[PDB]
């Protein structure tokens, strides 16, 4: 059952964060505008947010947490803390590099990233001060989700889950009190971060020490398990930059659309990335652990539960807010986006792409399952080798989509693109003879859909009485957002119930 | 050896994400227009 309380409590965590996230630019536009001051600060916070994708989100974290969990369980814990603090050091040398290049190279970077804040001689002097300040962010919050993987290796995920939210704690505090006390006061939302940095990483130092793992970060490049960590770090860099690609691609067909369609896919990616986020990201963070854990103590009979577990589970809180997010892709853009600058046009067409969207929002969650599969088995290869395949075929689908469809073409080929993506990784695990099904999954499917029928029939059921959306103010609109898909989900989950699923058929142990 | 300029690539594509996708839009802009009737 712990299984299931873990990740009920890193996707609480994660909720808590984002909707502390959406309080936190709500007050800092009241507080200092929409001026070119507030959106050089999102520029200079956003910038180590893609590094983070690098040295501690999406390339250091699955070539280090499979290399941890064997280390721990064969070598024992005496090797795993001078691995662990040889890894952190060598970490530590990355992120002091670049930082130390953002730091007389701030201005080269402004006009790399954003050509848009050159020509504007005081922004390009704000944003430089904004970046310099904010840039230890990257290496601060490199060694707090370091720090945050190797708990997780030990079974801890609700500390690291707190660390994202707790930053924002520390940035609404600074907004809010430490506002007259920089001239401009924009730097105090630059030293922010950079204090929610440090906030972040000085939090798990105590639940740290219960484990003994904490280690001064030592240098030895000849030590085999960072030179490891390095060479499975190669593909891992390989596979973010393919998606870093297909992202580019796909802005670059957004740009050739039609004027204003960016802002309907910002939008509707606001709202996919808000669930799988909550969901497939959580999901990742709780798995690939266990799943190393087993795979390096030879439990294989225990890792093909686990991708067992974590599939269906994925299939069960999946496929009923895919399919409520294209029933209430109406509702959720006049309630969220249609409000001054936004007509019923433009929220038409954020429903439209946020339905295409949905319809991969299975295929977004199911990979942040299937993909730690292959990272358990410290072949992380495949991945990358599926990466380049989905990479390609994306583009021929994106050119075939943009005719008809335009801006709904991109977002459905995006969802398919993750789909295929996903069967893909199950074909790919299957014909290597590695995940075995438990049986019972035909069973699996047929009550879940129909369960799916009871979202449906409900939830259109509760719109038609539900008079227009577009009837009173903000606290009005949102707050019969919840209240229906409360009453929706409370119904689904007692279709569950009525169904013979219960909480018990999900709880895992270990 | 090879490892560096993995990092850097990959680097450039996060840091610049934006100004790489827009300076190959107006690039490739006058190619693309030109393959409409065609």
């Amino acid at each position: 059952a712990n299984l299931l309380k873990s990740l009920a409590a890193v996707s609480s965590m994660t909720m808590f964060s984002r909707v502390l996230g959406f309080a936190r630019d709500a007050i800092v536009a009241r507080i200092f505008g929409a001026g070119m001051a507030t959106d050089a600060f999102f520029v200079a916070f956003k910038l180590p947010n893609l590094l983070r994708r690098i040295f501690a989100e999406g390339a250091f974290s699955q070539a280090f947490v499979p290399i941890l969990a064997e280390y721990k369980s064969k070598q024992g814990e005496d090797a795993t803390r001078v691995f662990v603090s040889y890894v952190s050091g060598l970490l530590t040398l990355a992120l002091a590099v670049v930082t130390v290049a953002g730091m007389l190279a701030a201005p080269w970077v402004i006009m790399v990233t954003a050509p848009g804040f050159a020509d504007t001689a005081d922004k390009f002097a704000l944003t430089s001060q904004l970046l310099k300040i904010t840039f230890p962010y990257i290496l601060l919050i490199s060694l707090a989700s370091l720090v945050g993987a190797i708990l997780n290796t030990w079974n801890r995920f609700s500390i690291p889950a707190f660390a994202p939210t707790l930053l924002n704690i520390s940035m609404i505090g600074f907004a809010l009190f430490a506002a007259p006390y920089f001239n401009p006061p924009v730097l105090a939302l630059a030293w922010a971060v950079t204090v929610g940095g440090v906030l972040q990483l000085v939090y798990q130092l105590p639940h740290l020490k219960k484990i003994g793992m904490l280690v001064l970060p030592r240098i030895n490049f000849h030590d085999a398990g960072a030179m490891r960590v390095v060479k499975q770090m190669g593909p891992a860099i390989l596979g973010v930059s393919v998606s870093q690609i297909s992202l580019i691609i796909n802005t670059i067909f957004a740009s050739f659309l039609a004027s204003g369609s960016v802002s309907w896919m910002y939008y509707a990616d606001r709202l996919m990335e808000f669930p799988s986020g909550v969901l497939g990201v959580a999901l990742g963070t709780i798995l690939l652990p266990s799943l190393s854990k087993s795979f390096a103590s030879g439990n294989h009979d225990e890792y093909n539960r686990l991708m067992d577990w974590g599939l269906r589970l994925c299939f069960l809180l999946a496929l009923p807010s895919a399919v409520a997010l294209g029933i209430l892709s109406g509702p959720l853009t006049v309630s969220l986006f249609q409000y001054g600058k936004f007509t019923a046009f433009d929220a038409l067409m954020t429903q439209r792409a946020l339905i295409a969207y949905s319809v991969g929002l299975i295929g977004l969650i199911v990979v942040k399952v299937l993909a730690p599969g292959f990272y358990s088995r410290q072949d992380i290869k495949t991945p990358v080798k599926i990466a380049i395949v989905t990479l390609i075929l994306t583009q021929l689908m994106n050119l075939a989509f943009i005719g008809p469809l335009k801006h709904a073409g991109l977002s459905l080929s995006i969802g398919l693109a993750a789909c295929l993506n996903a069967s893909l990784l199950y074909w790919q695990l299957r014909k290597q003879k590695i995940f075995t099904p438990q049986p019972g999954w035909m069973a699996f499917l047929l009550r879940l859909v129909v369960a799916v029928l009871v979202m449906s029939g409900v939830l259109l059921g509760m719109l038609h009485i539900m008079p227009e959306w577009s009837l009173g103010t903000m606290p009005w609109r949102l707050l019969r957002l919840m209240a229906v898909v409360l009453a929706g989900i409370a119904a689904y989950f007692a279709a569950l119930a009525v169904l013979g699923f219960k909480v018990k058929e999900f709880a895992r142990r270990t | 050896m090879k490892y560096i300029i993995n990092l850097a690539f990959c680097v450039l594509l996060l840091v610049a994400g934006d100004s790489i996708a827009y300076r190959v839009s107006q690039y490739l802009a006058p190619l693309v227009d030109t393959f409409t009737k065609h």
